[PDB]
């Protein structure tokens, strides 16, 4: 769903990329892939917004932006439409320079 | 069929947002005074949904298909036409806002009121086939 | 660089993805990634644009748009600028479904 | 230095394009006509680039740096600002067609001349580094 935040299931990438973000339309829903962006621990703010949630601090990292399988969003844990202005304006800086 | 529903269901969903973005078109001017003078993106679309909206071109394009043919199950009945008039809900304001100044050019305009009218068209055959055995 | 078509090296996935664009923004190449959309083979128009170029016939998978390093676009082949429009069309129908 | 030019070239790259957004936001009501009126994406960017734009509230803005300093070394001489009108490329006509309606609302607005604005600052400082041994 979109914006719905989801956990990293595999271990060899969940330490640095601990949670992704669905950023697909819902009207795609049908599709068998998902378009994400995963978030990384604090430890290009018009490209990579800050996201300060109850799991912890991250930030977006929308220019490594992927495609996966439906299937790998098997355990939601929060939700971030209150961040779509920041979202969507990250995607369209990184695609139309806006 | 249990997939002539499902058809159905989508149909509707994507009608559901072009609606308003014809709704929007046919109300081009007011649409972006609103807009500008909106001091948020957040009440931009309260000002959007909070009055409703002349239906302009839409009400003839609105006759390809019956009463309220083209409106969602889940969608409240306080939004959608109301007494020839428009109500937007807060996620067709939105797709209002997410439109690109590209999209009101003559061209842009017309494919996306034909693919409005495509799905008119498509939603009332979808629901002429339902009946069919009861 | 925006709307480069490249080659695929990959010889495993060449033969089904050949090729790739590029559709991020110039004023990001300073970073080490692009995203970009893989090229199919004509063997949902809105979503992925039909397009023919002299190296054959092809669909955008605009669904399978992923990021990849910079050092994989080492074979430019073509530019699809004119399809722009398409292109740019296809990504906001997958996010924000218009 | 040349860390110093690489960045140079960013902002003024960035601000170039931000820049043609302000001047199409000063000038947004004959700047949506104009593309209105247009029948294609297309020729909405040829009506964009014939004829040029009055600066409106951009004017006052360039005076946080000497005349030219946020022009790109590569834009050729017909482009930019010319006698207190902006001459528009091709590039940064697109970029105006690629406007979401959202960003025309008070605090979008603001957030990129706030944006502009920071880069003209970062501009002239960049531009003070030189500044060096000649
Ligand atoms: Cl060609
Ligand atoms: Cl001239």
């Amino acid at each position: 769903s979109q914006f719905t935040l989801y956990k990293n299931k595999d271990k060899s990438s969940a330490k640095t990329y601990p949670y992704f973000v669905d950023v697909q339309s819902d009207l795609l829903d049908n599709l068998n892939t998902r378009l994400v962006i995963p978030l990384t621990p604090i430890e290009p703010s018009h490209l990579c917004p800050t996201i300060h949630i109850d799991e912890g601090d991250f930030i977006m990292l929308t220019q490594q932006m992927t495609s996966v399988p439906v299937k790998i969003l098997s355990e939601p844990v929060n939700e971030l439409s209150t961040f779509r202005n920041e979202i969507i304006a990250a995607i369209d800086f990184l695609i139309t320079g806006i | 069929t249990r997939r002539t529903i499902f058809e159905l269901r989508k149909a509707r969903d994507r009608a559901h947002i072009l609606e308003a973005l014809a709704v929007a078109l046919a109300n081009i001017d007011p649409i972006i005074e609103l807009i500008r003078h909106a001091p948020t993106p957040a009440e931009a679309k309260t000002a959007l949904v909070a009055n409703p909206w002349q239906l302009g071109n839409v009400a003839a394009m609105l006759e390809r298909a019956g009463d309220d043919a083209a409106r969602p199950e889940w969608l409240e009945p306080e939004f959608g036409v109301r007494d020839g008039l428009y109500y937007l809900t807060e996620q067709q304001a939105q797709a209002i806002l997410d439109l690109r100044l590209q999209k009101l050019t003559g061209l842009e305009h017309e494919k996306l009121l034909d693919e409005y009218k495509e799905l008119l068209d498509q939603i009332a055959e979808l629901l002429r086939i339902l009946g069919s055995a009861d």
